[PDB]
RNA sequence: CUUAUGACCUGGGCUACACACGUGCUACAAUGGACAGAACAAAGGGCAGCGAAACCGCGAGGUUAAGCCAAUCCCACAAAUCUGUUCUCAGUUCGGAUCGCAGUCUGCAACUCGACUGCGUGAAGCUGGAAUCGCUAGUAAUCGCGGAUCAGCAUGCCGCG
RNA sequence: GGUCCGGUAGUUCAGUUGGUUAGAAUGCCUGCCUGUCACGCAGGAGGUCGCGGGUUCGAGUCCCGUCCGGACCGCCA
RNA sequence: UGGUGGCGAUAGCGAAGAGGUCACACCCGUUCCCAUACCGAACACGGAAGUUAAGCUCUUCAGCGCCGAUGGUAGUCGGGGGUUUCCCCCUGUGAGAGUAGGACGCCGCCAA
RNA sequence: GGGGCGGUCGCCUCCUAAAAGGUAACGGAGGCGCCCAAAGGUUCCCUCAGAAUGGUUGGAAAUCAUUCGCAGAGUGUAAAG
């Protein structure tokens, strides 16, 4: 729709462009300033100039098509980069050098 | 190229499982289509002896119809080899369609035969 | 066709948000198309005009 | 139609040029794209391709065909006589009506896209692809759909190598 | 023992990790969250120190720098609270865990192995079994604020309202 | 030597029939209680079915054969 | 050259080469019979834009497949022996996987 | 192949069976005491199993597409034809 992904339809704008992949609630809303739609908006009841004026924006920053992939291949290099950063991201130990003594289930 | 077999071809296989249930034997002869798509040709063939009666075709070289394809030319080369039957009348005839199906110009055929009078 | 047991077939055009046409047939009657394969920068024979990429591998401590 | 008025015109000239051939129709042509739907069905749902079916009915211009599955296999505690999968052929006008949805709208529509695989050939001059999501036209009312299973297709021509098939997908305006 | 259980030096370790226990912190939300505005404390510290205002930088901070050996100056804009707008009951504008990127400070040096900022990503978790603990009023419960230790590092401790 | 039985979590028994789900006590591990241990209270895994072969979409459970045990009988001179 | 037949594929499967004015067939488009458990490739429907590319017909070849007696044997009827769970002699009879080669078609009947 | 004990007693299929039919044994192998309102009857139309290659959930095989493929697959059920 808006870059690939679907928006919740009933919500506002700006609560509603941080469901796509690669801009947060500080740099939707810049961004969202820049396009001039009210930055208050249901996005069901909005206009198509309104609606396609971000379409420009959004493509020269980066969403989850690019993003999504160069991380991916940014983490494979620290992986077979031969770093401790890379092995302990390989192993599923913490890496910011956290205890493994009592804690990090969030990984492992 | 995928391979796509000859409408005659398959057309044989469906002649023979007929012919297998039916021929045409003297005072019994078997009628014989042919569904080509620009002409239709009609034969009367006796199978005891190899030998041919009476027969008609569209290219023939009278009554020719610019129909020469159509249930009008059918109908016509029907009632031809009709009365070519007529003349070494026989008067009776067993039917074999060449692995067609009995709607078409064959039908057209059939009873142009019918009302021009080879009792089936 | 077997009547009814088919969905209804018709013209339908289409429209691209950058405006080109497109003599369409579907079941629907008209389509709002968000990116056209003239303006989708993978058809646009090799990212013709919509890029915002490029990639290297700088060490620059000199500041 | 206007792929086949464009094939007429410069597609089939400029490829019988370039592998000179003697006969004129002896050039390469599309023949049969179908769709073949398939769920992962083994007794879990009956709605499934109760779903699927005039969501392809959609999809396409025409009902699909519930495929009939050949024998039973239980590794899927899959019993034979249970409907699994779908299927629907295009000829006609109607595949370069498809074809032409696909190469306009639907492939620049999908999440992520790269160059269609390079050797996805059977090695006799056909084609096959997959595609893992159902939003391939805009106006399908994609509220409505739930599961996420995407679409089988299938073009065939009277390509004898993979070369010809290779070289005609791209003026029809395949990527790569 | 003085031809080492004594010295010197560099680097590593004291921070590991299949699990368990304890003590704390933070959440699971609308007696809320976000945004704007209005306030109202005590108690301490500051000279190889506190460092004002102003300017730059989104921000961590950076720059020239006023004053103060202090009931003058600085740390130092307290927070909870109240008023208004919005969100409309959801794994969410809850929750922020873990990661990638770019930076700030300190220090010879931030990899093992520091803290902080702007980003993006967004975890489990929708009140917790058997059990079990603290607490007789400015207490409990919550709210911030100082100090020591100190190049930099505090959810811990001590104390303050 | 013949016939009939059974061969299942570490142990003891269900399921072995329902061809289309592998279960129950006990044991073991973790937590709670107790000064500690034991009882007692919360949680949890395990076998993939004596073996081999055959039928069927599919065998623990159908059918053969091998092995292990047990029961019965092995009589008339 | 087309239609239809009989002969054990000695008829084939292969590999190559030619043909189309006519015939045959690819083609054209489903409108109305009829149809596609989905579709004019398929069924039919009614034409004739170009096309020997395929189908089809002829020309060549022993690669495969097929047919194939001659003399040899194995076996065996009947006699006759022997040291006899098996061997031997004679009058006959005649194995197949092996080659001599044959064959990559023969005869019609109706429409050119 | 003394009786007892064991096993068996009717029907169907193959081998034993000596190139017609038949042919015994406590000879060698299996099945049957049903099922099918269509798994019949006619009419009409097709054609397998397996393998190779592509394709996602998806594979060792679910469903498609192509090619090879005399019969390996089916033929309600035992074997034979």
């Amino acid at each position: 729709r808006i870059a690939g992904v679907d928006i919740p339809r009933d919500k506002r704008v700006v609560i509603s462009l941080t469901y796509i992949f690669g801009i947060g609630r500080t740099t939707a809303q810049q961004v969202l300033k820049e396009a001039g739609v009210s930055e208050d908006t249901r996005v069901r009841d909005l206009t198509e100039e309104e609606l396609g004026k971000i379409r420009d924006i959004i493509d020269k920053l980066k969403v989850e098509g690019d993003l999504r992939r160069e991380v991916s291949l940014n983490i494979k290099r620290l992986i077979e980069i031969g770093s401790y950063r890379g092995i302990r991201h390989r192993r599923g130990l913490p890496v910011r050098g956290q205890n493994s003594k009592n804690n990090a289930r969030t990984r492992k | 190229m995928i391979t796509k077999t000859s409408k005659n071809a398959a057309r044989l296989k469906r002649h023979a499982r007929v012919r297998a249930k039916l021929s045409g034997t003297a005072e019994r002869p078997r009628l014989n289509v042919f569904r080509s798509n620009k002409h239709i040709y009609a034969q009367i063939i006796d199978d005891v002896n190899g030998v041919t009666l009476a027969s008609a075709s569209t290219l023939d070289k009278d009554l020719n119809v610019e129909s020469t394809g159509d249930t009008s030319a059918a109908t016509k080369v029907g009632e031809l080899v009709a009365k070519r039957a007529a003349e070494k009348g026989i008067s009776d005839v067993v039917f074999d369609r060449g692995g067609y199906l009995y709607h078409g110009r064959v039908k057209a055929l059939a009873d142009a035969a019918r009302e021009a009078g080879l009792k089936f | 066709m077997k009547a009814g047991i088919h969905p209804n077939f018709k013209k339908a055009t289409v429209k691209c948000a950058c405006g080109n046409e497109f003599e369409t047939g579907s079941v629907k009657e008209e389509v709002r198309v968000e990116i056209c394969s003239e303006c989708h920068p993978f058809y646009t024979g090799r990212q013709k005009f919509a890029s915002a990429d490029g990639r290297v591998d700088r060490f620059n401590k000199k500041y | 139609n206007r792929l086949k008025e464009k094939y007429n015109k410069e597609i089939a000239p400029a490829l019988m040029t370039k592998f000179n051939y003697d006969s004129v129709m002896q050039v390469p042509k599309i023949e049969k794209i179908v769709i073949n739907m398939g769920v992962g069905d083994a007794v879990q749902n009956a709605k499934a391709i109760d779903s699927a079916v005039e969501e392809l009915t959609f999809i396409a211009g025409q009902k699909p065909v519930v495929t009939r599955a050949k024998k039973s296999i239980a590794g899927f505690r899959l019993r034979e006589g249970m409907p699994i999968g779908a299927k629907v052929t295009l000829r006609g006008e109607r595949m370069y009506d498809f074809l032409d949805k696909l190469i306009s709208v639907s492939l620049p529509r999908v999440r992520d896209f790269r160059g269609v695989s390079k050797k996805s050939f059977d090695g006799r001059g056909n084609y096959t692809l997959g595609i893992k999501e159902q939003l391939i036209f805009p106006e399908i009312d994609y509220d409505k759909v739930t599961k996420v299973r995407g679409m089988d297709i299938v073009i065939v021509t009277t390509a004898n190598t993979d070369e010809e098939a290779r070289e005609l997908l791209t003026q029809v305006g395949m990527p790569f």
